[PDB]
């Protein structure tokens, strides 16, 4: 159906849109601060061994 | 003789302060508490392999 009060296609989109984007800051993160473990939501354990270390 | 035990004992107190203090991260080491550990190397369980520190 034809329908103009609803876009599934650029809810998916924006979806996978949005996906992307947090990708794409979550590797700048990592380029710019050189590391891989800029907060525990990345890796917990790796952060308390590696702040141990 | 006494003057050269003297070197021997500071020597041997720091092969004991080597086991006793060598850690990763706190983990000694070096002193046979850590005994044998299983390392996972493996996309699946049950593949390991057995270190054992003395």
């Amino acid at each position: 159906a034809v329908n103009v009060n609803t876009n599934v296609a650029a809810m998916t989109a924006q979806r996978y849109l949005t996906g992307a984007t947090n990708a794409q800051q979550t590797s700048m993160e990592r380029l710019s601060s050189g590391f891989k473990i800029n907060s525990a939501k990345d890796d917990a354990a790796g952060l308390q061994i590696s702040n141990r270390l | 003789r006494v003057a050269i035990q003297e070197e021997i004992t500071a020597l041997n107190d720091e092969l004991n302060r080597i086991a006793e203090t060598t850690s990763f991260g706190g983990n000694k080491l070096l002193n046979g508490t850590f005994s044998t550990k299983s390392f996972q190397i493996g996309a699946d369980n049950g593949e390991a392999v057995m270190l054992t520190l003395k």
